C-alpha cells in the first residue's frame, strides 16, 4: 500500500480493517442468536422452524421430535460454520493492524 | 497417676462449682465471704498449676469462681495473709510460665491479671511490699513487650496489652513500687518506636478500608473456613492508658530525675504523635467533615496537656534551650484560641457533641 | 437480564457513539447519566450497616465479661477522684 | 476566565457530587448536559475549513 490518504493506497488497508470490524460484530450477535436458538429449540415458533428447516410444503408432514433432532444439528452445523469465520475475521483484523502499523 | 477420664469429669465440676459461685454471689448480699470455701479453691488452683497433665479450663473455672467471691466481699474484707501470699504465687505463675508445644489459653493470665489487680485494690499499703514476688515487673514488663508487639494476634494482645496497664496503673499508688518501674525501665519501654500496636494507635476508630487491606496484607495462607458503626480502634485505649500510667507514676515521683529524664525521653520519642491531638484543630478550620468529637478525644486531650503541665514543673534549663519549649508554647497558644472560639460558641458545643456507645449512653443514665 | 439485554442492543462502536439518538433516548423517557450516576456515586458499600451448650457459655461469657466491665468501672472512677484532687493541690 | 471562575467554585468532591444542587441549577438557567453534549459533539476540527 503507497502512502496516500501506480500501487494502490492506505486507504485500503483501513477499509478493509473497518468491515472486517464490523463483520466480527456482526456474527458474534449471529452466534448469540445461534447459542440462543440451541438453549430453546423445544420452544421456537412454528415460524422459526420454517425459518429454520425452509423444507417447502413437505414442512407439515414432519413430526415435532424429528424437527427438534434435525434442527438441533443444523445450529451444531451453523454454530461451526460461524466460529470458524469468526477466527478467520478476528486474524484479518490483526494481520491489517499489522499491514497499517 | 493413672486415668485422663479424672480430668474432664473435674471440667464438668468446675464447670458447676462456677455456676453455683455466681448464682450464690448473685442472690445474698455478703457480710462476709466463706474463707473455707475460698482456701479449698485457693488449694484446688494451687494443685491444677503444679501438674500440667490438668486441663487449662479447670484452672479458669477455679480462677472465675475464686474472682466472683473476691469483689463480692465487703470493703472492710481484709483477706487473710496465709491464702493471700498463696494466691499471690499461684497468680503470679500463671503471668511468668506462660508456655509449657501448644499456646496457653491467654484469657487464664488476663483472668488471673484481674484478680491480682482486685487483690491490690482491697489491701493495707504497706501489706503489699511484704508480699512481693521480685520477678513479677520483669515478667510484666515482658508481657507488656510480646503484647504490644501482637505476637498472639490483633485482638488477643490488646487484652493483655490493656490488663497489664490497667494493673500497673494500680501499682501506681504505691512509691516505692513506682521507684521499681523506673528501673524495670518501663517509661524507657513506653519510649520503645520498635512496639508495633504503635501503627494501629493514631486514630479513635479503624476505617472500613482499612479492615481488609490489613488482613489480606498478613493471611497470605492457612484455609480455614468459617446508620454507621465505626469500629471504635481497642489499641488507642491503650495509647489513653499508656498516658494515664505516667499521669499515676508522676504523683510519688516529683523529686526523682529518673522519673523527669525517662518521661523527657518518652515526650522526645512520641513528640508529633503527641501535637497531632492538638495541631487537628487548625484542620477543621476549613474543609473536614463534621466529625463526632467525642468525650474520649477530650479526654486524651485533659490527659496529654496534663502530662506537659507536669512536665514544665521540673525542666532545668537545658530543656528549656530546646525548640521544644517554643513548641508547647505554640501549641498552648493554638488550643486556648481554638478553645476560646469553642467556649463562645456554646452552640458548637451542644450540637457536635453526642454520647455515641451503649456503654458511653449508660454511664449517663447510671449517674 | 443486563447481559441478556446488552445480548439485543446493536450498540455502535464505542469511538461512534450516536449522541443524535441518545440525546432523543435521554429526553424522550427521562433517563439521565448526569443525575443517575450523581445519585449512584452517593451510594457506596459504607453508606450501609449491620445492627445447651452454647447457652451456658454465653451466660458464663457474660458472668466474666460484666465483671470485668465493673472492675473497669470501678478503677475508672479512683484514678479520677485522684487525678483532680492532686491537680487541685499542685497549684496551692 | 475559566481558570479565574473554576477557582472560585466550591465544588464537592466528585465522589460526593450533590443530585438537588445541578439539578436546581440547570432547570432555572437552562444549562441541559446533553443537549450542551450533542450540540458539541457534532462540533469537530473537520467543521472548518
Amino acid at each position: 500500500f503507497n502512502s496516500n490518504l501506480i500501487l494502490p493506497s492506505i486507504d485500503l488497508a483501513i477499509n478493509i480493517l473497518v468491515d472486517n470490524i464490523l463483520q466480527y460484530s456482526f456474527y458474534k450477535v449471529d452466534l448469540s442468536q445461534c447459542f440462543k436458538l440451541l438453549q430453546s429449540y423445544d420452544q421456537l415458533t412454528n415460524y422459526q422452524y420454517q425459518e429454520i428447516l425452509q423444507t417447502g410444503e413437505d414442512y407439515p408432514a414432519f413430526g415435532p421430535t424429528q424437527r427438534n433432532h434435525m434442527v438441533e444439528n443444523i445450529l451444531k452445523e451453523k454454530i461451526i460454520d460461524i466460529e470458524t469465520q469468526i477466527s478467520i475475521i478476528h486474524e484479518n483484523i490483526e494481520i491489517l493492524l499489522l499491514l497499517i502499523v | 497417676k493413672t486415668l485422663v477420664v479424672r480430668n474432664d469429669i473435674l471440667m464438668f465440676l468446675c464447670e458447676s462449682i462456677s455456676t453455683a459461685s455466681h448464682l450464690w454471689c448473685k442472690s445474698c448480699p455478703i457480710e462476709s465471704v466463706d474463707i473455707e470455701i475460698l482456701s479449698k479453691l485457693s488449694n484446688l488452683l494451687a494443685q491444677c498449676s503444679s501438674n500440667p497433665i490438668l486441663g487449662h479450663s479447670i484452672s479458669y473455672h477455679i480462677l472465675t469462681s475464686i474472682l466472683i467471691l473476691v469483689e463480692n466481699t465487703s470493703q472492710h474484707q481484709y483477706i487473710e495473709i496465709k491464702v493471700f501470699n498463696q494466691l499471690i504465687n499461684t497468680l503470679s505463675l500463671f503471668i511468668t510460665e506462660p508456655h509449657f508445644q501448644k499456646k496457653p489459653l491467654p484469657s487464664i493470665c488476663n483472668l488471673s491479671i484481674y484478680l491480682l489487680q482486685v487483690l491490690i485494690d482491697r489491701l493495707d499499703p504497706n501489706a503489699l511490699i511484704a508480699a512481693f514476688p521480685n520477678n513479677l515487673l520483669e515478667n510484666l514488663a515482658k508481657l507488656l513487650k510480646n503484647s504490644l508487639n501482637m505476637v498472639n494476634g490483633n485482638q488477643i494482645d490488646n487484652i493483655t496489652a490493656s490488663s497489664v496497664l490497667n494493673l500497673l496503673i494500680s501499682f501506681c499508688k504505691q512509691p516505692l513500687v513506682s521507684e521499681q518501674l523506673l528501673d524495670n525501665r518501663i517509661i524507657q519501654l513506653l519510649s520503645d518506636h520498635s512496639l508495633k500496636y504503635l501503627q494501629f494507635s493514631m486514630d479513635p476508630y479503624l476505617a472500613s478500608t482499612e479492615i481488609s487491606a490489613a488482613t489480606a496484607s498478613i493471611y497470605g495462607g492457612i484455609n480455614y473456613y468459617f446508620q454507621f458503626n465505626q469500629k471504635k480502634n481497642k489499641w488507642h485505649r491503650v495509647w489513653t492508658l499508656v498516658i494515664k500510667f505516667l499521669i499515676s507514676v508522676s504523683k510519688p515521683l516529683e523529686s526523682s530525675e529518673r522519673f523527669i529524664e525517662q518521661l523527657s525521653n518518652f515526650i522526645l520519642s512520641h513528640k508529633d504523635r503527641l501535637f497531632y491531638y492538638f495541631d487537628l484543630f487548625n484542620e477543621f478550620g476549613a474543609t473536614q467533615h463534621s466529625q463526632y468529637f467525642t468525650k474520649q478525644w477530650f479526654q486524651q486531650l485533659e490527659y496529654i496537656t496534663s502530662l506537659f503541665s507536669i512536665f514544665t514543673k521540673y525542666t532545668k534549663r537545658y530543656y528549656l534551650s530546646m525548640n521544644i519549649y517554643r513548641e508547647f508554647l505554640s501549641l498552648a497558644y493554638r488550643l486556648l484560641v481554638s478553645i476560646s472560639i469553642q467556649c463562645s460558641e456554646l452552640n458548637f458545643i451542644e450540637n457536635n457533641f453526642i454520647p455515641i456507645t451503649k456503654n458511653e449512653k449508660h454511664k449517663n443514665l447510671v449517674q | 437480564l443486563n447481559d441478556l439485554t446488552s445480548s439485543k442492543t446493536p450498540f455502535s462502536n464505542p469511538l461512534e457513539p450516536n449522541v443524535f439518538q441518545d440525546s432523543k433516548i435521554n429526553r424522550k423517557y427521562g433517563l439521565d447519566p448526569k443525575v443517575l450516576a450523581k445519585n449512584l456515586s452517593n451510594i457506596n458499600t459504607s453508606s450501609f450497616t449491620d445492627v445447651i451448650d452454647g447457652y451456658l457459655k454465653v451466660q458464663f461469657e457474660n458472668i466474666i465479661l460484666n465483671t470485668i466491665c465493673d472492675i473497669q468501672k470501678k478503677t475508672s472512677k479512683e484514678f479520677q477522684s485522684h487525678y483532680e484532687q492532686t491537680s487541685i493541690h499542685d497549684w496551692n
